[PDB]
């Protein structure tokens, strides 16, 4: 328990989740073509959200 | 309260303006005098609580914690004096500043009459313990210990902040006495259950459960002696104090919402005493013993009986004193041998007779011995738990048996037996550390002689 | 007028899509920027002429001045990019990711 | 030193999750909790029912 | 949220209505703490420039403490004006709309039946 | 000094805290009502100014 | 300044005196219900200004 | 689709399990499409076939998560007759996390997804029960 | 350089935001934004390295696109109502386009990708000027339209900026990228509190500016670029360590540092407006922010990383630190929590 499973459950799993998510977030290449494509997707999502919520 | 806080605030200019050959002497003497000054709010003739200020207040619950903090500051100075002897003067004064700031912030935390100010000083105390553990710890794992301690505390404390601001927006005041008087029952909803969990889980992290407790042995192993002292003698009790304070506004739904934590506390005290039995590290053993005693405190506060609260306060003060004493004794052996392995130094009663006497008295305090506030607190917690449900006596009995077993195992395996004769570097004793043991043990005797002070709110 | 304003808004939208979708040419991106500028100029001029807002007629001249300033700065940056590499490729300028 | 390090700081680096130890950890961390939960819950429900129906009397229990 | 109130002259640090309010007593914990912060600023500046921490730069420390106390006094007077006029506007709105803020009558602890939750 | 000093000081502290709580609740209600319907001094969102409207006779009579 | 040298020994006593002064100032600050509680509310005595200072 | 997501809550839980499963599957599919669009924009595939394969994989994964969530939640509300109960949503969220772990081929991801998504779904059910206003209009 | 063009460029950098925040016409706000962008570009590309050229190019095209969308919103408002200010009855589409474009000007997620790229490859003082001064004019425009904003889009942008900033700063080891992700997180907090209280986003902006001015100054003192470079600070400038640690803790939001005050008061206002879910998520990701700050503190202050031989010559030489700017801002950004009622307005 105290050397394997509580450690595996709360702190190590939280750290593993956040390091996986920060790798996934900061997996960007320095291509402004990709950055502007993502910005276009953001604009489309904002337009759709406005047209849905109204 | 200001007559106690301000001399402790002026301790810092004294620390930084004293000569390097007089710093320890001056700060230790004036911190002893500050503890003597802090003895003045035991003058409680009436049942009315001493409300000195619009922001500072006293209590039969807050007063022993304040006196224990003010008493423990010179003890931390004495304990940390030797292992900083080959050090820069600026680093020594900074360490003393960390200890003094801890004392100031903890006195303000215990005397604070507002929950939001209590939260602010709670995290303010979270800071210098992290600095002490990381900057002056010995091994590599001090950084991991600091991370675990800090973020266990912070992930606990953020929902506490949300809950406190919710209560302030609901009732308008967030003052302890106003809440205690015009407390309102809760209509037993899921939002109220989450509010209860948010305002409890910070303190349930701070004094260890069976779950989140993994930061405590790491921090205690990696911390220096003053850090172990302040942690195991004040900060867990700070969590318990917060639970006793904030439980009053959660009247109707604690009686079912406290079920998982009572079970967690009882089974966890059994498991942590078992770990103490099969533990190879002395500081780890003392840390897990602290987990077990604080599990008893958690169960008493959750069941919310006057006997339970009184026993919780008595176990708080008694456990703080005896855990600091055990940590100081272990640190004396560690300063001799530079290793915390328990099986390595064995026949120390031969060369250290009165240190073995202090070991014996500390372990007799660690287990429940009837002329001691330790047994007073544990016995009244047992009475309240048996009133809560008759079947808790099985878990209590198992815990008491294993507690006696690990305490006497500690004494036999580190004091008795054949002396490890290869250890040449066993210096006889320091008058400083013998004085440190005496200054831990004599207040235990005096509080045993008059236990009306350690009795808390309920009687 | 509403049909023409709808067409001008769609022209701005097309030039914005051109700005956002890169095709290997910083110069083409600057061209899309100036197409957006021209669409905004025509929209502002038509609005002011329709509403007879002769007091607000200096607004298209102001946006033209500041737009030519930003086009000037973009051409200077394209000159520096070409001096650095020699190809003027937006995928070629990528080394700030690490 | 090796014995202490292997007993303390090596266990999680050399721990690998298997279904056997997953089952062992689940039962050892939850079974006692659920068992004592049902024990205390049944006992307290019986006590509360007896008090509410009046068949349980506190003979001289003044301080609880 | 209070910028649109009637009589709000723009970019005015202290209007004449602030002259109706009692000033800080010039030895109050806010200004003493501001002076302490100025002194600590001087000490930290000396330590960063690698001078003696207090033996050097006495004119600098004096200027730091004086400037901190001066600016703190005038800012504190402005904040006192702001809190006072917020309270004044709130009380005026309460007096203007009494039907939205009824003086609710509370009854004694002899008619209300608080439920009792025993802790057996 | 005696028990009466602490007793009366506690009464004064309680009165101060109760008045502060009442005023905080009043401030919350006042702010909510003002933002819901802006009619008091607060939440007065701006409006184009009267003093820049040209009221002189124009070139066209129909103005 | 006749003694001089170890002047720092007045720092903590000065802090203690100032803390007692601040407590006295807070007592003077509260000052409400001097004899207005229902519990005590006694007469002001032929030679007495206030009940507690 | 605002009226679609409102038609999710037009009936109480344990009624129209097919409708609730279809609505939750559509919501998961929309979320997977958005996530796949971000993924193929920021991290481009080696070719259009791999891009379309990744979009389809992500969309099917999120649709399976939503379908299993809605199905298990409605099935729980059917089999124990109390619709207004957050444990049904916790069970459904755990089933959705197990679906995520099955798609990702990792039991650790299955367990973490179960716990986190069950907590999120239970919190969502409590919010819809007791009127928690997500994205509130400014009032004070 | 040249003093004449230094004066011209720096005066235009000053003049841009001043015109934006002091002008009541949306067109003049837009020309202030244009002034700021065009003036700050030559200060960015000044060392004439490929990284500086790339950063200047990325910044130019991003801010030009965002300003074009802003001008589209202004022209559409002028078409709809005939005025040059969004008064009360404009179109929500126009307002949402304004918010999106000003978010891309500010650099908060999911428009945040250029900000660590531009901050990297740029000298530290220009990074300071960007991350502090360039974020006042778009925030001024956002504060001007304080009502009539979409709280849903505001809260979505705020929560994703705080999440992505926490994750990015957690990953990064470059100091300038760390500062950029800190900027993204704090801008998320400011944008979160924007539609409910302009005073609180102004307060958070001021706290952030006075917190990250001396952080950049301390980076500028030793030209420390990486975690290792800031780690060998005990040999270079050992007096810096306590202030560096306290300012990093204040950026983390730990009590009793004054950086706890903006998060505390923003959470208070969001409690007053019943947004507990958003407030709780924002607080947890702020804890993540504090984690990467604390790893930085472990590297620079609480441990002593190994040093090299030439630091002996560095100790032989003498240095110079700006008076009245570093120590004042460090003290005001660490030990000003008990002046919280004076700080809030
Ligand atoms: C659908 C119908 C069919 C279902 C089915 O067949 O289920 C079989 C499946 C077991 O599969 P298996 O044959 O053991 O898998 C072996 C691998 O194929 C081969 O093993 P391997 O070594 O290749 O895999 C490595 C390791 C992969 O690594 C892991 O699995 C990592 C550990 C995951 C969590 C383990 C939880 C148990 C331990 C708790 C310890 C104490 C915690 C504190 C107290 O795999 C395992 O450990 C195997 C067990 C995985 C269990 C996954 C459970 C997911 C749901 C968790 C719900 C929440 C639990 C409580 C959380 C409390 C948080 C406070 O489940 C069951 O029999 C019971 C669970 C049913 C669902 C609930
Ligand atoms: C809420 C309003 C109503 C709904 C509105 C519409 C839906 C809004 C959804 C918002 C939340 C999700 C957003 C996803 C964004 C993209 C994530 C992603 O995949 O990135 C990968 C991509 C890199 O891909 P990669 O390198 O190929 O990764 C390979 C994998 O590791 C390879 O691993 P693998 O093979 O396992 O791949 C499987 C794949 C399959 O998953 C997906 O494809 C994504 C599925 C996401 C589902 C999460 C929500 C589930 C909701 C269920 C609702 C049930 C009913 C309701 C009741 C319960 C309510 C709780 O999983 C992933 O890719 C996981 C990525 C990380 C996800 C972290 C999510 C954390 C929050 C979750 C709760 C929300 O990273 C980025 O693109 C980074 C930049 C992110 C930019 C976007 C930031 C904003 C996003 C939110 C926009 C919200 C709307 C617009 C607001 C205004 C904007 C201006
Ligand atoms: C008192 C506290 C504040 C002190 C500020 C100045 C700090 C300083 O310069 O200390 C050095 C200086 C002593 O230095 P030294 O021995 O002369 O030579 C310097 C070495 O050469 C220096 O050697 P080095 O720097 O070349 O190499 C060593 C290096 C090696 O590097 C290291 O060792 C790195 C250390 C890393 C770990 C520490 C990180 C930071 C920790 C901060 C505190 C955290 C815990 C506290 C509680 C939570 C706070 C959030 O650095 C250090 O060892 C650090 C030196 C500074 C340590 C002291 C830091 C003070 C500020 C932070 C604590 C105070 C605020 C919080 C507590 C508040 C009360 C509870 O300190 C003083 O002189 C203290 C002041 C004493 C006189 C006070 C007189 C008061 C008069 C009042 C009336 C007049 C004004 C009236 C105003 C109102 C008018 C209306
Ligand atoms: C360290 C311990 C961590 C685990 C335990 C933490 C507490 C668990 C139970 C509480 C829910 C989560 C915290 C909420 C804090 C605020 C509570 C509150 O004010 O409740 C009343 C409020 C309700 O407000 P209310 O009561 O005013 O509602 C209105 C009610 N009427 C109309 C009747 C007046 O609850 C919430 O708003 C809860 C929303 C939570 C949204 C965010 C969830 C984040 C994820 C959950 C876990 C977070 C911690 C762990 C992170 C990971 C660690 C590894
Ligand atoms: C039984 C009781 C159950 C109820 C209570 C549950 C909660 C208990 C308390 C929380 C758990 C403990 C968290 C803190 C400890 C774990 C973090 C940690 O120690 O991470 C270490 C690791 C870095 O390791 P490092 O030392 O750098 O590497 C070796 C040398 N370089 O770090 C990393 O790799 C990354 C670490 C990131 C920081 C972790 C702390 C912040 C967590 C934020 C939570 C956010 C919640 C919301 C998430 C989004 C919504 C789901
Ligand atoms: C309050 C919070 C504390 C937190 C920690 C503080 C640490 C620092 C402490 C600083 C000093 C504070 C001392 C506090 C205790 C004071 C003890 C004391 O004098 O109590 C008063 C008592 C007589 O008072 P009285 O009213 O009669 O007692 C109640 C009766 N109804 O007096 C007496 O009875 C006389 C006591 C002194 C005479 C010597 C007693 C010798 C006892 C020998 C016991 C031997 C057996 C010990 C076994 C131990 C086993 C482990
Ligand atoms: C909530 C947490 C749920 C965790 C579920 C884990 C299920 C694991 C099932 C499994 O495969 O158990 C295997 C275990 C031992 O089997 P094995 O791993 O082959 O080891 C041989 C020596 N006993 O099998 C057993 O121990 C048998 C138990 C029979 C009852
Ligand atoms: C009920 C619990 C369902 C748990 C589903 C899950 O996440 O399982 C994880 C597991 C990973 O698959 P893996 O270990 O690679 O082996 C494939 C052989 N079936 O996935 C699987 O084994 C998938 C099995 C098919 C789907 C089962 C549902
Ligand atoms: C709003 C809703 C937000 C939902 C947010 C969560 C989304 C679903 C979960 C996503 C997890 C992504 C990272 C991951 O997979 O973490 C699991 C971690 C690693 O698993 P591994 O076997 O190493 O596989 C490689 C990873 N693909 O595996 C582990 O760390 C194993 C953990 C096993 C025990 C987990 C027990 C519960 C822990 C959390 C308790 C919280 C209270």
């Amino acid at each position: 328990l105290d050397l394997i499973w509580l450690e595996k459950t709360i702190p190590k799993s939280t750290s593993t989740l956040h390091t996986n998510m920060t790798t996934l977030t900061t997996n960007q290449k320095g291509l402004i073509k990709l950055y502007f494509m993502s910005f276009l997707i953001n604009i489309i999502l904002i337009i759709i959200l406005y047209s849905i919520n109204l | 309260m200001l007559k106690i806080i301000l001399p402790s605030l002026m301790l810092l200019p004294l620390t930084w303006l004293s000569s390097p050959k007089k710093t320890w002497t001056n700060v230790t003497s004036y911190s002893f005098l500050i503890s003597l000054t802090s003895l003045t709010l035991l003058w409680q003739t009436d049942e009315n609580y001493k409300n000195f200020s619009n922001m500072f207040s006293s209590d039969p619950l807050s007063t022993p914690l304040i006196i224990l903090t003010a008493w423990l500051l010179p003890l931390m100075l004495m304990a940390s004096q030797n292992h900083l002897k080959k050090d820069n003067n600026v680093l020594q004064k900074l360490y003393i500043s960390m200890l003094i700031s801890l004392q100031i912030l903890l006195i303000m935390t215990f005397s604070a009459t507002e929950l939001i100010m209590f939260y602010i000083l709670f995290e303010a105390t979270l800071i210098p313990t992290l600095i002490i553990i990381t900057r002056w710890g010995n091994q590599t794992e001090r950084l991991n210990a600091g991370i675990y301690f800090l973020f266990y505390t912070l992930i606990g404390s953020i929902p506490l902040l949300i809950a406190l601001i919710l209560i302030q927006n609901h009732v308008g005041t967030l003052n302890l006495m106003i809440l205690s008087f015009t407390t309102h029952t809760l209509d037993a909803s899921w939002s109220n259950n989450l509010l209860w969990l948010a305002c409890m889980m910070a303190f349930l992290i701070k004094m260890p459960l069976y779950g989140v407790h993994l930061w405590l042995p790491k921090a205690h192993v990696e911390a220096p002696i003053a850090g172990s002292m302040i942690l195991a003698a004040i900060l867990l009790k700070l969590g318990s104090y917060g639970m006793i304070r904030i439980s009053i506004i959660l009247d109707p739904l604690t009686k079912y919402m406290a079920y998982p934590f009572i079970l967690l506390s009882l089974w966890g005290m059994i498991m942590t005493s078992s770990i103490c039995l099969r533990q190879t590290d002395l500081k780890s053993l003392i840390a897990y013993s602290s987990v077990s005693h604080m599990a008893l405190v958690i169960a008493s506060i959750m069941i919310q009986t006057p006997w339970s609260f009184m026993g919780a306060t008595m176990l708080m003060i008694a456990h703080g004193l005896t855990s600091s004493l055990l940590f100081c004794l272990a640190n004396s052996n560690y300063e001799r041998i530079h290793s915390r392995t328990m099986i390595m130094a064995r026949g120390l009663q031969m060369v250290f007779p009165l240190m073995a006497t202090w070991w014996l008295m500390a372990s007799l305090a660690n287990l429940a011995l009837p002329p001691s506030i330790n047994l007073m607190g544990e016995l009244f917690i047992t009475m309240s738990l048996f009133s809560w449900s008759n079947f808790t006596i099985i878990l209590m009995g198992i815990n008491i048996i294993i507690t006696g077993m690990y305490s006497m195992y500690m004494i036999i395996t580190t004091q008795r037996g054949k002396l490890t004769n290869h250890m040449i570097n066993l210096q006889p004793s320091h008058t400083r550390e013998l004085t440190l043991m005496a200054l831990h043990m004599i207040p235990l005797i005096l509080l045993t002689t008059s236990p009306k002070l350690i009795t808390g709110l309920t009687m | 007028m509403p049909s023409t304003f709808f067409n001008l808004t769609m022209a701005f939208s097309l030039s914005l899509l051109g700005t956002l979708m890169f095709r290997s040419h910083l110069m083409s991106t600057l061209l899309c920027l100036e197409g957006m500028v021209l669409s905004l100029f025509i929209m502002t001029s038509v609005t002011s002429l329709n509403s007879n807002s002769m007091s607000s007629m200096p607004i298209p001249i102001t946006i033209l001045v500041f737009a030519a300033c930003e086009a000037a700065v973009g051409l200077a940056l394209l000159v520096k990019v070409s001096n650095t590499y020699g190809t003027d490729y937006v995928q070629n300028l990528n080394l700030l990711q690490c | 030193i090796r014995w202490t390090y292997a007993r303390s700081a090596n266990i999680y680096p050399n721990f690998r999750p298997t279904p056997k130890n997953s089952l062992l950890g689940a039962v050892a961390g939850f079974g006692p909790l659920i068992f004592w939960y049902y024990v205390f819950k049944t006992d307290r429900d019986r006590k509360e029912r007896l008090i509410q129906e009046g068949k349980l009397d506190r003979k001289f229990n003044i301080s609880y | 949220m209070m910028n649109g109130r009637p009589g709000h002259e723009p970019l005015k640090f202290l209007p004449d209505e602030a002259r109706s309010l009692p000033p800080p007593k010039l030895n109050d914990p806010r200004l003493v703490y501001m002076g302490l912060l100025g002194y600590c600023t001087g000490l930290m500046d000396n330590m960063l420039r690698m001078r003696p921490v207090m033996r050097a730069g006495l004119h600098r420390q004096l200027l730091f403490v004086t400037s901190f106390v001066f600016a703190g006094y005038f800012y504190l007077k402005r904040q006192n004006y702001l809190y006072a006029v917020k309270d004044h506007d709130m009380f005026g709105y309460i007096k203007l709309h009494p039907e939205d803020f009824p003086e609710k009558e509370k009854k004694t602890y002899a008619e209300i039946l608080e439920p009792f939750h025993p802790v057996r | 000094d005696g028990p009466e000093k602490n007793y009366e000081k506690t009464l004064a502290i309680l009165q101060i805290e109760s008045e502060k709580a009442e005023l905080r609740l009043k401030e919350q209600e006042v702010r909510r009502l003002m933002r819901a319907r802006g009619d008091g001094p607060w939440y007065q969102f701006p409006t184009p100014e009267k003093e820049f409207i040209d009221h002189s006779p124009k070139a066209t009579p129909d103005n | 300044q006749l003694l001089r040298e170890h002047w720092v020994h007045i720092l903590v006593p000065a802090g203690f005196v100032f803390g007692c002064y601040l407590d006295r100032k807070d007592d003077e600050k509260l000052t409400a219900f001097r004899n207005k509680s229902m519990l005590f509310q006694r007469e002001l005595r032929p030679n007495e200004e206030v009940t507690w200072k | 689709v605002k009226r679609f997501f409102e038609s999710y809550h037009e009936v109480p839980d344990g009624t129209q399990c097919h409708r609730k499963t279809y609505i939750t599957t559509a919501l998961g599919g929309i979320c997977g499409i958005i996530g796949s669009a971000y993924s193929v924009s920021l991290n481009p595939a080696d070719s259009t076939l791999e891009a379309v394969a990744r979009v389809g994989r992500y969309t099917f994964t999120a649709a399976a998560i939503g379908a299993m969530f809605g199905l298990t939640t409605c099935v729980s509300a059917q089999v124990r007759e109390k619709p207004d109960d957050p444990l049904n949503y916790f069970i459904g969220g755990c089933a959705g996390g197990l679906t995520l772990g099955a798609r990702t081929h990792s039991y650790g991801t299955a367990a973490m997804g179960c716990v986190y998504m069950g907590t999120a779904a239970a919190l969502f059910k409590i919010g819809k029960l007791e009127g928690w206003e997500l994205f509130p209009t400014p009032k004070v | 350089m040249n003093p004449i063009t230094l004066a011209i460029i720096y005066f235009t950098i000053f003049l841009g935001p001043v015109i934006t925040m002091s002008s009541t016409n949306l067109m003049l706000m837009w020309v202030g934004l244009e002034f700021s962008l065009l003036a700050i570009i030559p200060m960015l590309i000044n060392k004439k390295n490929p990284r500086s050229t790339e950063a200047a190019t990325k910044y130019f095209v991003t801010q030009a696109t965002a300003s074009m969308i802003i001008l589209l919103a202004i022209v559409l408002n002028y078409k709809q109502l005939g005025t040059w200010m969004f008064q009360q009855q404009t179109n929500g589409l126009i307002l949402n386009m304004t918010l999106m474009a000003l978010s891309m000007k500010l650099g908060l997620a999911p428009f945040h990708f250029w900000l660590p790229e531009v901050t990297q490859g740029i000298p530290l003082h220009m990074g300071l000027i960007l991350l502090t001064w360039q974020k006042i004019a778009p925030l001024s425009i956002l504060i001007q339209i304080y009502p009539l904003l979409n709280s849903t889009i505001i809260l979505m942008l705020a929560i994703t900026s705080i999440f992505m900033g926490a994750w990015g700063g957690l990953n990064q080891t470059q100091m300038r990228k760390i500062m950029a992700y800190s900027s993204i997180a704090h801008m998320g907090w400011m944008l979160a509190i924007l539609p409910y209280n302009p005073s609180l986003t102004l307060l958070n902006l001021m706290i952030y500016i006075i917190l990250t001015a001396p952080m950049f100054m301390a980076l500028m003192l030793n030209n420390s670029m990486t975690i290792n470079s800031i780690s060998l600070l005990w040999n270079k400038t050992p007096a810096m360590l306590t202030m560096i640690s306290l300012m990093l803790l204040s950026l983390g939001g730990l009590p009793p540092l004054t950086g706890f005050l903006p998060k505390w008061i923003i959470i208070t206002e969001l409690m007053k407006n019943n947004c507990l879910i958003m407030a709780t998520l924002m607080a947890m990701m702020a804890l993540l922010n504090l984690f990467f700050y604390t790893r930085l503190i472990y590297s620079t202050s609480l441990t002593m990383f190994p040093t090299n031989n030439n630091s002996k010559m560095m100790t032989h030489q003498t240095k110079t630190k700006p008076n009245l700017m570093f120590s004042t801002l460090a003290i005001m950004s660490t030990m000003t929590l008990p002046l919280a009622p004076q700080l809030i307005t």
